[PDB]
């Protein structure tokens, strides 16, 4: 709610904008235009790491009063983090939601975006600081020697007894799961628009936002079919023209039922109905079998082969019309249920037609960890002067280098597969990783990665017994030296269900501890030395 | 080459166009070497008995002309077109951030520079204002908004910023304590195209 505080916000600021994603260039970049509106001049961001940030500050250590940081919290009781901050206007809009309420507290420096149907945490700090064991509040964070306005000394086990019959609940906090919430900028459009702005490509933008990760299988929507109410009455309701739409720059923007299959669009089909996993594990394609039961299903579309080699675009007309018109009814008998979804689309004008998620798997592929050293922080920089109507020769760069990566995925999968390459190690399952690839340096690709072999193992080779079990992944980096890489991952199909893992690796490291870091405000990644993990993988078992 | 070189004289500055490493003082040395092995002979036989006053000297006399005409224009050309190149981008700020070395002054060019950086200070003081007010002209020019916030920028060296900041790094991240005044030389050396 900043109807009211957003007219604090002309002087000067700090915009800034914690580690790479997608939610956090749709989200920026429409306040970068909102604040050269009103006539400010303003600040963005790369976040390479918490460190990366603290030296921010310390790069912008004065006393700007409005400064923001967008999709971060949870790092640092942030006052103790940050010592000049005495009277500072700070923001948070964070939907990583499980924070401690240290960072809560203390209102002068923080904004409590606190809004859900969960009252759960409302004593949950009348005992931490405010009382206290072996340390006037006239609690236990004062004396203990029955000076605090069946024995003297009973005091502290009550106070112990209470403390830690609700860490019950504090160890459920922090110490059990982590997620994300809600949206990034859905919020800051519905704030924007009292404000008069029918800007339909911060619709888009908002649009690229959340099919990020409205990824259900991913990152949960929820509001999903709700939002083809909201998003709609957004849009739908306001119609500028009843009439006279038939015109070329920017047609107001649609919405229609279609699928999350790779690249339906701009490609041929019989090589992006293999990269997907839920279309592949389901038909079991890296087999030979299961390009036999995918021709007899072509049978049943009767599509033609050599069609079925050709780019959609560049098919003939009316099979490429009634494509989706038939496929939706006659591969829902045929193991396959639940690629179909709901997204957007719209043309800027003549050239063609592009899909509503089709930028984010080039975002994703922009990520180039090249040798250089700056080239992180100039891809953010591309990235957000991608999302225009302007800049497109890059765009579709974007897309070729999207699609040979994820057919070089694919050329590892078989290779680790049917050399049985699936350790299984005890109570979870293990993945092991040699040398580097420029492809799945990073973790964002080495989780997809990941999100292929466990479908296709732990689904085809078992009975029902473990078909529910976590995953982990080595990855190495011939970058730095060897560290050695690792990620945590859930088992299948837990929507709700996530990550044990917001700090559970963290186990043997209380055991022994070894070089460990978090340095991302992601918590579901850690890095580590490069081959001092053996000793530490026997400790991580439990 | 007998009169040809200034296009090669030039050529110190051939990559030297908006993305400049540095600059020097070329192609003076034994070019103007040459101007006393010659003037022996361009005032060698002066109102002389060498030939008893005849006719026949008449090349002579051009042959110094034509040498003094080349020799002349191909230095104002050296000179001006360093003045105006200079001249383009010292409009693009004042003696602010000077140039990117200040070691290819032609030795007796501190008085050429100088004077032309006093043209401004002529335009200044009656323009702008009859006492002169120094007027805003070529950069800085954000509408009226905050005085101090830094920014991002694409990596300019030179690191003259001497304007009201204790150390500013006048680079991609020159991202410090930058007043107004600070950062009151730059729209287009090589740095903002993008804040």
């Amino acid at each position: 709610l900043r109807n009211d505080f957003y007219r604090q916000l002309v002087g000067k600021r700090i915009l800034i904008v914690v580690n790479y994603d997608i939610d956090a260039i749709c989200a920026s970049r429409i306040l970068q235009a909102l604040f050269k509106y009103d006539h400010m001049l303003y600040t963005v961001v790369p976040i390479m790491g918490v460190t990366g940030l603290k030296r921010a500050y310390g790069e912008h250590q004065g006393d700007v009063k409005y400064v923001v940081l967008v999709n971060c919290g949870g790092c640092v009781d942030i006052v103790e983090l940050l010592q000049p901050s005495d009277d500072v206007t700070f923001f948070i809009c964070d939907s990583h939601r499980p924070l401690d309420v240290c960072n809560i507290y203390s209102d002068r420096q923080v904004c409590i975006l606190g809004d859900a149907s969960l009252e759960e945490n409302i004593p949950a700090f009348e005992t931490i600081f405010y009382d206290s064991e072996g340390e006037d509040s006239g609690a236990g964070e004062s004396d203990q020697e029955d000076q605090a306005p069946h024995e003297q000394r009973i005091l502290k086990q009550r106070a112990r007894r209470q403390w830690e019959s609700e860490r019950d609940r504090i160890m459920f906090e922090y110490t059990q799961f982590s997620y994300y919430g809600r949206s990034a900028a859905l919020m800051v459009f519905e704030l924007a628009w009292k404000l008069s702005k029918d800007n339909m490509d911060l619709l888009w933008w908002a649009i690229v936002g959340i099919t990020e990760q409205l990824l259900l299988g991913k990152i949960e929507s929820g509001a999903y079919t709700l939002e083809l109410e909201q998003i709609q009455s957004h849009v739908s309701r306001l119609t500028n023209k009843t009439n006279d739409q038939n015109t070329m720059s920017a047609s107001k923007i649609t919405f229609e039922n279609d699928l999350h299959l790779v690249l339906y669009r701009h490609w041929p089909v019989t090589e992006s109905m293999r990269y997907s996993r839920y279309s592949s594990c389901q038909l079991k394609l890296w087999t030979l079998r299961g390009e036999k039961r995918l021709h007899e299903l072509l049978l049943e579309m009767g599509l033609p082969l050599v069609h079925a080699r050709q780019t959609y675009g560049a098919m003939d007309l009316v099979l490429r019309k009634e494509f989706f018109s038939m496929v939706e009814r006659l591969a829902e008998k045929y193991d396959i249920a639940d690629i179909v979804y709901g997204t957007f689309t719209l043309s800027y004008g003549y050239r063609s037609r592009y899909a509503a998620a089709d930028y984010v798997y080039a975002l994703l592929a922009i990520m180039e960890s090249v040798k250089k050293h700056k080239t992180p922080e100039d891809c953010f920089l591309e990235a957000s002067d991608a999302l225009s109507r302007q800049h497109k020769q890059l765009l579709s760069a974007g897309i070729d280098q999207a699609k040979l990566l994820h057919a070089a995925v694919f050329r590892q999968v078989q290779s680790s597969l049917e050399a049985r390459q699936v350790h299984s190690a005890g109570s979870f399952f293990y993945y092991v990783l040699q040398e580097e690839h420029a492809f799945f340096s990073y973790p964002y690709a080495l989780g997809l990665l990941a999100r292929f072999l466990l479908r296709g193992h732990v689904a085809t080779s078992r009975a029902r017994q473990a078909s529910d079990l976590p995953l982990i992944a080595s990855c190495p980096l011939n970058a730095s030296e060897g560290m050695c890489l690792l990620v945590g991952i859930v088992p299948v199909r837990e929507d709700s269900p996530r990550n044990f893992f917001g700090k559970a690796f963290e186990q043997a490291a209380q055991k022994s501890g070894v070089a460990l870091l978090q340095d991302f405000f992601e918590p579901a990644v850690v890095q580590l030395r490069q081959s001092d993990l053996t000793r530490f993988l026997d400790s991580l078992t439990v | 080459m007998f009169g040809e070189k200034a296009f090669d004289l030039l050529k110190e500055l051939e990559r030297s166009s908006q993305t400049i490493p540095a600059f020097d003082d070329d192609g003076v040395r034994q070019v103007l070497e040459e101007i006393k092995a010659i003037f022996e002979e361009n005032v060698a036989q002066a109102s002389s008995y060498n030939a008893s006053g005849d006719r026949s000297l008449w090349p002579l006399l051009n042959f110094r002309h034509a040498a003094l005409q080349r020799n002349k224009r191909c230095l104002l050309a050296y000179l001006y077109e360093r003045c105006r190149r200079i001249k383009a981008l010292r409009w693009e700020f004042g003696p602010i951030i000077p140039g990117d070395i200040k070691q290819a002054l032609c030795e007796p060019e501190v008085t050429f520079f100088n004077n032309y950086s006093k043209s401004l200070a002529a335009y200044m003081c009656s323009a702008g204002y009859n006492q002169g007010l120094p007027i805003d002209l070529t950069n800085n020019l954000r509408p009226p908004k905050s005085l101090y916030i830094e920014v991002r920028c694409m990596e300019d060296y030179g690191k003259f910023e001497l304007d009201d900041g204790e150390v500013i790094h006048l680079k991609k991240n020159s991202q410090h304590y930058l007043p107004r005044a600070q950062v009151e030389s730059l729209v287009r050396q090589g740095i903002l195209h993008h804040i």
